[PDB]
């Protein structure tokens, strides 16, 4: 069934699973036309498919050409997501295919189930967690590759950098969601926090800065301060 | 006009015949039902006074043999049987008709209700859904489960309705996933109509039989099948015009006949609101939508 606070450690067991987030697949800017009407212009998007145990991110870039001549794009985006996830699974060796796919939005369940009818043994699950994966486009290197793409493209990342050398997957996922929650609540402040100190760099082959253990605690503390604050600034408390 | 005689009535029972019903008291001198119209299937059904659990009954067609009912005190129910000896049946019926110990099938001359509920129902198809090939008549009760219910446990006592599953490889062509899930016309027209049912009369007949089993026996899997077959049509963008017209008539008479007090369990809110207000055919069931809005505006 659904994924929630009670079965949270299931994410770090040895059964291959993937989170699929479709929130950045169909992206648009809304603008006025010369006649004073409103129109959308699509911009490139991405499917966020993540193995929470390993950190492996399968970033399928959704080029705006895929919407050309199509209607009901918000509905199509969910099916396009499911088609691309299904194609990903089929591309993987059998022993790498997931045993579960967890979608962050329930509207993805039927599209994915139908596209995965060939895989009756892969459980398609919703979740009750309010996961912040929509903020993946606040990670500069991810946004960069999506916006630069001129064609459909899959790019592989480890969203944990090298953290698993030093911490467990549970801790790595908690750090990831804290960072993403911060970036979602106040992107400027969150990015200020991550980069204020110019002596801490992001390795060419990483996404986040090369913080030491002690620096990560300071960082994590500042991200929680930000999140609690913005929650005050928002609710006046 | 045909007759289903009763050997006797040893237990108090409500007897149904098609949409009619009457009470028989324990050991009352009741010897059956006369004047049954020829040309239609019929259902004779039972609810014991002691045990309102298990409504049960028999689908039959009087053209297929001389059938009668006798109570079995070991199995505890009224059983339909066939009399092979024609002369003996004629004599037993005539004697009971002379002693006036039979109720008359009470059809009003204007009334096409039963025809309209059973227009496409054929005994040969009933006997394939209800498999018991040594009898010409078919037993159904409240508790029988469908083949599809068993896939999700006695195969001999099942309702072998056509399996319909919208999230199945049968329903969804590779590479048309979105197309075929949002518009079921492929599944309706090619897979079911052309492939399995052969024609829309056999489709409508199974739909009508499922409704009747749901209504007369409160058979839950029948109710699922009835709604599934409706939804498959309503969710198809491309349906023959004659099929929509006939479906609207079919549903209208089912909705008209349903007991007002059973709507809460026998009508699926989601399917009906989808079919009448969201689906491709939302504007194609005028008679059905009008009776539903005037009789069960609560469901909608
Ligand atoms: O066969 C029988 C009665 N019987 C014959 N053997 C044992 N019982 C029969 C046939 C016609 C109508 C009816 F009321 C009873």
């Amino acid at each position: 069934g659904a994924m929630n606070s009670s079965n949270y450690a299931e994410l770090f067991n040895n059964d291959i699973k993937l989170f699929v987030d479709d929130t950045n697949v169909y992206r648009v800017t809304v603008h006025k036309t010369f006649e004073g009407n409103v129109a959308t212009k699509a911009i490139n998007g991405c499917i966020f498919t993540l193995n929470p145990k390993t950190g492996h991110l399968f970033l399928k870039i959704i080029h705006t050409s895929v919407w050309a001549g199509q209607k009901r794009l918000s509905q199509l985006a969910k099916w396009k997501t499911a088609e691309e996830v299904s194609a990903l699974v089929r591309s993987l060796p059998k022993e790498e295919q997931p045993k579960q796919i967890i979608v962050t939005r329930k509207a993805m369940l039927d599209p994915l189930e139908v596209h995965m009818l060939d895989f009756p043994n892969i459980a398609i699950r919703p979740t009750e967690l309010r996961l912040p994966f929509s903020a993946a486009m606040s990670i500069d290197k991810l946004s960069d590759v999506v916006m630069k793409a001129t064609e459909p493209q899959m790019v592989l990342f480890n969203i944990y950098d090298d953290w698993l050398d030093r911490i467990s997957s549970y801790t790595a996922f908690s750090r990831l969601t804290l960072l993403l929650r911060a970036l979602k609540t106040n992107e400027e402040s969150a990015k200020m926090i991550l980069l204020s100190d110019p002596t801490i760099t992001i390795k060419s082959y990483h996404l986040w800065p090369s913080f030491t253990d002690e620096q990560w605690i300071t960082i994590e503390s500042q991200m929680r301060d930000l999140i609690l604050t913005e929650y005050g600034r928002k609710y006046n408390v | 006009m045909n007759t289903v005689p009763f050997t006797s009535a040893p237990i108090e029972v409500t007897i149904g015949i098609d949409q009619y019903s009457f009470n028989v008291k324990e050991n009352q001198p009741f010897h059956g039902i006369k004047d049954i119209p020829i040309g239609h299937v019929h259902v004779i059904h039972f609810q014991h006074a002691d045990n309102s659990s298990m409504r049960y009954g028999y689908w039959f067609d009087c053209r297929m043999g001389n059938f009668y009912i006798q109570y079995d005190p070991k199995d505890g129910l009224y059983k339909m049987m066939e009399e092979r000896d024609g002369a003996k049946f004629e004599n037993i019926v005539h004697n009971f008709k002379e002693r006036q110990m039979m109720v008359s099938y009470p059809k009003i001359d204007e009334d096409d209700t039963w025809y309209n509920l059973t227009e496409f129902v054929q005994m040969d198809k009933i006997r394939k859904i209800v498999r018991k090939d040594e009898n010409q008549f078919s037993y159904v009760d409240s508790s029988m489960t469908t083949v599809q219910e068993n896939e999700l446990s006695d195969p001999a006592h099942s309702l072998n309705y056509t399996v319909i599953n919208f999230k199945s490889r049968e329903a969804i062509r590779p590479g048309h996933e979105m197309e075929d899930f949002l518009d079921k016309s492929y599944y309706l027209n090619t897979v079911m109509l052309q492939g399995i049912f052969k024609n829309s009369s056999n489709y409508f007949g199974e739909l009508q039989f499922a409704f009747l089993n749901a209504m007369f026996f409160g058979n839950y899997g029948s109710s699922l099948q009835w709604h599934a077959m409706i939804e498959l049509i309503c969710s198809s963008a491309t349906v023959p015009k004659h099929m929509l017209d006939k479906l609207d008539e079919i549903l209208y008479y089912q909705i008209k006949t349903l007991p007002e007090q059973y709507s809460d369990i026998l009508l699926n809110e989601r399917v009906w609101n989808i079919c009448l207000y969201s689906s491709f055919q939302k504007n194609s069931l005028h008679n059905t939508e009008k009776i539903m809005e005037n009789k069960y505006p609560e469901l909608l």
